């Protein structure tokens, strides 16, 4: 019992600039300027979601809250953060709070690697394509503890299906990064997007890894997505899978952070496989994606916020991929999603991984 | 007494303070409620169909913020499209109670308003859904239309709006428990879970065969 | 990392300006016109999120000529 | 606007008899019933097309009739005048109660008239129809509103 | 900057023990499954400010990432065993443990705290990604060659031992005297 | 094979692209929708809604009690015997018990029951719907007199060959329905 | 297995009750009365429900532990309810959200 | 250089967890399918295999052709542990 007295020791020793500092929250600007940013990449793609999917279906989408659905995202996360979320009668406390926490602080500590725009940059760590394969491996975890808390036989049924799912898409994705590691010569995110940004366009990976920026795109959606995913129990294998008992507050960790995990998924796309930060010339016409004149107060604007954010732009058109994906593949079963992060996406990610090298 | 189903005189004062923060801050938390309210994907009957005809592309579903999950507890909204019969009122009552408090059952069709057709001579059904559950919007109709049902939900909305910050403490049931002791005698399950394999299905039994 | 020199024109000038676009076509638009709109949305969506309930996007009252 | 304020109380305390004119998409008509009721007054929201002849349904006993259905006979329920027996229910702390009549687009032009009247013979009682439809909420007396 | 990373060692090296002692102590098994992974994440925390950021990468990939949810679908695999739990079991020899591991520790903080370090005054790791695997291929490649046959090995017997053998199960398949399948002839006899 | 694995992706993949460009030009189609409290769509000549009466036309004959599959309609009458007719005193048809199958208007010898084109009836209130003789006798919402609603015709009444009524500028039926009385 | 009788009002389960969660038995019946407050009680007449629970459950022990029983049980309880409305014993609660006045419209004595 | 003083902010919000945790310690069949642990058996063959191959592929131009041929012994004698996999049905489901 001689640690009884030493977790107390260090506790009020800390405690003493831990409420001191407390309220100087995201003091450095380029934190705060990032995580408002790292919000609205979020609140994009719950909106291109729903407005994706209903122009695939010729439907409108959410009219009539916002202008065109802009506070849609919004609302449906309000109403979770209202709603009085109560745990479920015979269950776990702990294990059922920290389910979707060990699920989405993985999605959202590895957020800290992508150097959306030249001039924001949080942190250039030693690693961080590495350290994001090895952070978002704790996801299988909370579907573990989100399975098994929620103390329901087809929750657990729904727990063991959705971590060997992630299993078995996290090492083929792995592999994906190691083709665009060795072409870079490193780890670096910032380093990543530096060997493509000698052309613009001729010199992104994806001309150079064809199979592996597909190695990545597969294994990617199969771990934050809704196209191969059993979480709908379309099949009745379970209730509803792993969020079955989950209500409220740690349902929207559910709900909003598994398009954390879709954008940092983009967001990846467009940093090894597109030059992250990278585009054509600026002063060109009118048909560039932008106004009529060649230098507009508002283009002015543009390539300021372009040059802070055009990583997260090109993250916003493999959001707009991986929706018009959902509605294009077949929803494929569970027996033939295991069969392809291992039987394909496997070896052609080790195929991949020696063609990067001479062999 | 005098008055048949009397209405009891609420004694305290309700007292609802509220300045210019706190209506701002109410504002926030009935629109956030009313403008994406999920239903539950359900329905036993006919008027199902009517509610699923509101899911497809002439009719939007997703414009009002309806978003049909097919999970009682991610959400609150529960359009009762269908018959209750004596079974699946318990099935409902189940549904309803696994469900976070902010609730807003709306009927629809005939047959949850007051049984409807059913309600004249049928020995298993629930003569309208108000005997199980507490509902906010009715519903005429057999089926209503699917436009007819969009008012419901316009009807619903205007009901979120009214509903302030400081009663939510209301919305979560009461327990006044009591328990007693009885002699009744407990049954087998009848209902277990072999069809195929049960010993009556791979042959015929004898004193039956010989006149086969 | 002004305070609103290059980001109030980005958070407060420009998206009424869009929403100017928003509002007058966005269903009577193209097909290679809309590409262009979902990106007006996508890009803008700090500014157009926050001067949200101070448009609406609601149809004007009918004639009723008759 | 967004934040206002209370002056739709305000309205129904001089006009006594208010016309809404809300979105058709809905749920902003009830912002405006929390500013009515937190200043103490009650709200009983009642459908418009479901009443019958209006002063013999709220200053009135009127005798319901049930849905027999061919297995009863045919009951009379005398339910008690619903502007009447819902002020002797309400405490005396508290001010009057409002009638929020939606779905009022199917009124006739002599119901607001009798409503208009009625707010002023009764004492702490006051009436808001929801008659027609407007992009932003707006509001008027029904006096105005059957001149116009 | 040397506050912070002073307090962060006490506040991941608490982490670890109070974990450690969470997946020993705890009556339920499962709960030690999930504190577990809290012992192996402190660990990848500490050795960030131990300038190993390749190896606590490593420790997250296969410690949390492979091994402790190999400890959880082997945990929620036989949780049906036994829920009888007779924790006095026929002895008050769970205490008696409780010294030897102490005396360790005792033995052990003589040594650390005795023991004169050759602490080696070089700025240390420049980017050491490149510096750990030039030391695959030139000092330790030999280690990293044999390494691939261990996982060879550690997946030829597991999935032999964790398989069910649907192939053939009542298939005795000869006999001088008789054997049963999958079992060591030496049968079980009492003298 | 190394290069068979490498070659078994190109086959898949290529499909794949050919199948995100049928997606894409579903988006091409404008959105085929009702926009329901702006555009409301304009019911059938034959839509049961909801029921109209006329208290001065009702000679208390009880068809519309006898025919109904419920016997829902309340006729409430005396005989009158000073009259020797008998004039009803109370009707009322309780909606939400109400299937629509408008029996009662089409065995009408006094053509007193009629549909309606409202279905915008729901109320918060169960008795709410239980509508009198003075509440059945009102005047139908009728959605072209709206000054918020653009009405969108219905299929089966757009002329021939549109499917769809957002792109109707005027028209009417898909036939006349007398051009063979002067032509003929 | 959790046999239960769950109308409006009368919520009666087959087993005891500890903070939500029921546990099923087969000696108890727990009973909690209108759990959505529609109804304004008071003790006087909670206690003639309490007795009219003692009741038929002391009659009904003769029969099986099925749900059938216990929606009998349930129904007797949900119309003796109902005749402390027309008795004006006990209320319709106005501080619930929803006033559908399931137990019948309030309504005067013979005009 | 940020994350550090927010990677140190995560870490010094959770202290007050540890002082409450030190005083913390002072009909339903799952059946048994044995593919929950076969496809996390092969899965911790298969991280432990690229784990390594991180520190080759990031000094790979600068190591030389012999170290080209010593990883491939790595590769290839674990392309044979993944096609054992197959063949024995470990990662059937
Ligand atoms: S009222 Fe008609 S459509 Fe609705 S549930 Fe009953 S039978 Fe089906
Ligand atoms: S069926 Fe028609 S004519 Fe006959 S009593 Fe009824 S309303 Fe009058
Ligand atoms: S609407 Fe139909 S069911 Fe109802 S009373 Fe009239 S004929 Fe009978």
């Amino acid at each position: 019992x001689x640690x009884x007295x030493x977790x107390x020791x260090x506790x009020x020793x800390x405690x003493x600039x831990x409420x001191x500092x407390a309220k100087l929250l995201w003091l450095p600007l380029p934190m705060l300027m990032m995580l408002i940013v790292a919000t609205v990449g979020v609140l994009v793609a719950v909106w291109l979601e729903r407005k994706i999917s209903a122009a695939v279906q010729q439907r409108i989408g959410p009219e009539y809250i916002g202008p065109l659905g802009i506070l849609a995202p919004l609302a449906d996360g309000l109403k979770l953060i209202f709603k009085e979320d109560v745990l479920p009668a015979n269950s776990d406390r702990w294990l059922f709070t920290l389910g979707p926490a060990v699920v989405v602080i993985p999605v959202f500590l590895s957020y800290i690697i992508v150097p959306f725009g030249q001039n924001l940059l949080i942190s250039n760590l030693a690693m961080g394509v590495f350290l994001w394969i090895a952070l978002s491996s704790i996801a299988p975890i909370g579907l573990l503890m989100a399975g098994y808390a929620s103390n329901n036989k087809y929750s657990l049924l729904g727990g063991l299906r959705a971590a060997a799912q992630s299993i078995s898409y996290e090492i083929p994705l792995a592999l994906a990064v190691l083709a665009v590691a060795m072409m870079s010569n490193g780890l670096g995110t910032v380093e990543i997007v530096e060997q493509q940004s000698q052309y613009g366009i001729l010199s992104w990976n994806v001309w150079r890894q064809p199979i592996g920026f597909l190695v990545f795109w597969i294994a990617a959606l199969a771990e934050c997505e809704r196209l191969p995913f059993d979480l709908p129990e379309a099949e009745e294998e379970l209730v509803a899978g792993y969020q079955t008992e989950y209500a409220g507050m740690k349902f929207a960790l559910f709900y909003l952070g598994a398009y954390v995990n879709l954008v940092l998924s983009a967001l990846l796309v467009s940093v090894l496989y597109f030059g992250g930060w990278s585009f054509p010339i600026p002063l060109e016409t009118i048909a560039n994606l932008l106004g009529v004149s060649e230098t507009n107060p508002f283009l002015q604007i543009a390539f300021a916020v372009l040059g802070i954010t055009m990583t997260l732009i090109k993250a916003y058109f493999f959001v707009f991929l991986a929706i018009l994906l959902r509605w294009t593949v077949p929803r494929v079963r569970i027996d033939q999603l295991l069969d392809l992060g291992w039987k394909f996406l496997l070896p052609v990610g080790l195929v991949n991984l020696l063609l990067t090298a001479g062999l | 007494p005098a008055i048949l189903n009397p209405i009891a005189r609420p004694e305290v004062p309700q007292e609802l303070a509220e300045n210019i923060i706190l209506t701002s801050l109410n504002d926030v938390y009935d629109w956030a409620r009313l403008s994406s309210l999920w239903p539950l994907m359900y329905g036993t009957a006919c008027c199902f169909i009517e509610f699923a005809a509101m899911i497809g592309s002439r009719f939007d579903f997703d414009r009002f913020g309806l978003v049909p999950r097919n999970s009682p507890r991610q959400a609150d909204l529960i359009i009762t499209s269908g018959t209750i019969t004596m079974k699946m009122a318990p099935a409902l009552v189940r549904l309803y109670e696994q469900m976070p408090s902010p609730k807003y059952v709306i009927a629809m069709g005939a047959c949850t308003i007051t049984g409807g057709m059913f309600s004249s001579d049928s020995y298993s059904a629930v003569r309208g859904v108000d005997k199980l559950i507490p509902v906010d919007v009715y519903l005429p109709g057999c089926p209503p239309r699917p436009e007819a049902i969009m008012d419901a939900i316009v009807k619903l909305r205007k009901k979120i709006a009214n509903e302030h910050i400081n009663e939510r403490g209301n919305l979560a049931q009461t327990h006044r428990l009591f328990t007693a002791k009885h002699k009744m005698k407990p049954v087998p399950p009848i209902l277990t879970g072999q069809y195929l394999n049960a010993p009556s299905r791979q042959a015929p039994p004898p004193a039956l065969a010989a006149a086969m | 990392g002004v305070y609103g020199a290059l980001a109030g024109l980005y958070l407060l000038v420009v998206p009424a300006i869009v929403y100017a676009y928003l509002n007058a076509r966005w269903y009577v638009a193209s097909s290679f016109e809309r590409a262009f709109m979902y990106f007006l949305v996508t890009f803008f969506f700090p500014g157009l999120l926050l001067l949200a309930p101070f448009i609406n996007f609601r149809p004007q009252p009918r004639s009723l000529n008759s | 606007g967004l934040l206002a304020g209370y002056q739709f109380v305000k309205d129904l305390e001089s006009a006594g008899a208010l016309a809404l004119f809300v979105p058709p998409e809905g749920g902003f008509e009830g912002r405006y019933q929390r500013r009515l009721r937190s200043k103490g007054y009650t709200t009983l929201p009642m459908s418009a097309p479901g009443l019958g002849d209006l002063a013999a349904y709220l200053t009135q006993e009127h005798g319901i009739r049930p849905a027999h259905t061919g297995k009863e006979d045919i009951r009379v329920y005398f339910q008690p005048p619903l502007v009447t027996y819902h002020l002797e229910n309400l405490p005396p702390n508290a001010k009057g109660l409002v009638l929020w009549l939606i779905d009022g687009k199917r009124l006739s032009k002599q119901e607001f008239a009798y409503l208009a009247q009625l707010t002023q013979t009764l004492p702490k009682f006051k009436v808001v129809v929801e008659v027609g439809g407007d992009r932003v909420v707006r509001w008027e007396p029904l006096a105005d509103w059957v001149a116009a | 900057a040397t506050l912070t990373q002073t307090i962060t060692f006490f506040a991941l090296a608490a982490a670890v023990i109070i974990a450690a002692l969470g997946v020993v102590l705890l009556d339920n098994v499962v709960y030690s499954a999930f504190l577990l992974g809290g012992v192996f994440l402190s660990i990848a925390g500490l050795y960030i400010l131990m300038n190993a950021d390749f190896v606590s990468a490593a420790q997250i990939l296969i410690y949390v990432g492979a091994v402790n949810v190999l400890i959880l679908f082997a945990i929620m695999l036989v949780n049906k065993r036994e829920t009888y739990t007779p924790v006095p079991g026929r002895w008050l020899r769970q205490g008696g443990a409780a010294v030897v591991s102490l005396g360790v520790f005792a033995l052990l903080t003589k040594m650390i705290l005795q023991t004169p370090w050759q602490l080696s005054s070089v700025p240390p790791t420049p980017d050491s990604i490149t510096t750990i695997g030039q030391h695959f291929f030139s000092d330790f490649l030999l280690p990293f060659e044999l390494a691939s046959v261990l996982l060879l090995m550690a997946l030829i017997g597991a999935v032999v031992l964790a398989r069910r053998e649907l192939v053939l199960e009542p298939e005795p398949i000869l006999g001088e005297e008789v054997v049963p399948p999958l079992e060591l002839p030496e049968r079980p006899r009492e003298p | 094979q190394i290069t068979n694995y490498a070659k078994e992706a190109v086959q898949s993949a290529k499909y794949i692209g050919q199948g995100l460009s049928v997606t894409f030009d579903h988006m091409r189609r404008r959105p085929i929708t009702v926009q329901y409290p702006y555009e409301k769509l304009i019911p059938s000549e034959r839509f049961r809604g909801r029921i109209h009466f006329e208290f001065d036309k009702c000679i208390a004959c009880e068809v519309c009690v006898r025919v109904c599959p419920i016997n829902l309609p309340v006729v409430d009458w005396v005989f009158n015997k000073e009259l020797k007719k008998k004039e009803l005193k109370h009707y009322s048809i309780d909606f939400g018990v109400c299937i629509f199958c408008a029996n009662c208007v089409e065995y009408c010898p006094t053509n007193c029951l009629s549909v309606t084109e409202e279905y915008e009836l729901a109320t918060y209130d169960r008795h709410e719907l239980n509508y009198d003789s003075v509440a059945m006798g009102r005047i139908p919402y009728k959605v072209t007199q709206d000054p918020m609603v653009t009405p969108i015709r219905e299929f089966a009444y757009l002329p021939a060959g549109v499917m769809s009524g957002h792109d109707l500028p005027a028209g009417a039926q898909r036939a006349g329905e007398r051009p063979e009385a002067i032509a003929n | 297995m959790l046999l239960k009788s769950t109308t409006r009002h009368v919520h009666i389960y087959a087993g005891h009750v500890v903070d939500g969660e029921v546990h099923p038995d087969t000696e108890t019946l727990t009973l909690n009365v209108d759990p959505d407050n529609e109804l304004e009680w008071n003790e006087a007449a909670l206690a003639k429900v309490e007795a009219k629970f003692r009741e038929l459950v002391a009659n009904a022990a003769g029969e099986d532990l099925t749900e059938y029983n216990l929606r009998r049980i349930g129904s007797d309880l949900e119309h003796f309810i109902r005749s402390l409305l027309m008795q004006g014993e006990i209320g319709y609660n106005l501080n619930s959200r929803v006033r559908n006045y399931s137990l019948g419209i309030p309504r005067v004595n013979h005009s | 250089g940020y994350e550090y003083f927010l990677g140190f902010l995560i870490i010094c919000s959770l202290v007050p967890v540890l002082a409450l945790a030190a005083s913390a310690l002072l009909g339903a069949w799952i059946q048994f399918n044995v593919r929950y642990y076969m496809f996390a058996l092969v899965f911790v063959i298969f991280d432990v295999e690229t784990v390594f191959l991180y520190p080759w592929a990031v000094a790979f131009h600068q190591l030389g052709l012999l170290a080209f041929i010593e990883a491939l012994i790595f590769i290839a004698i674990l392309v044979v542990a993944l096609v054992y996999a197959w063949r024995k049905r470990a990662l059937e489901w």
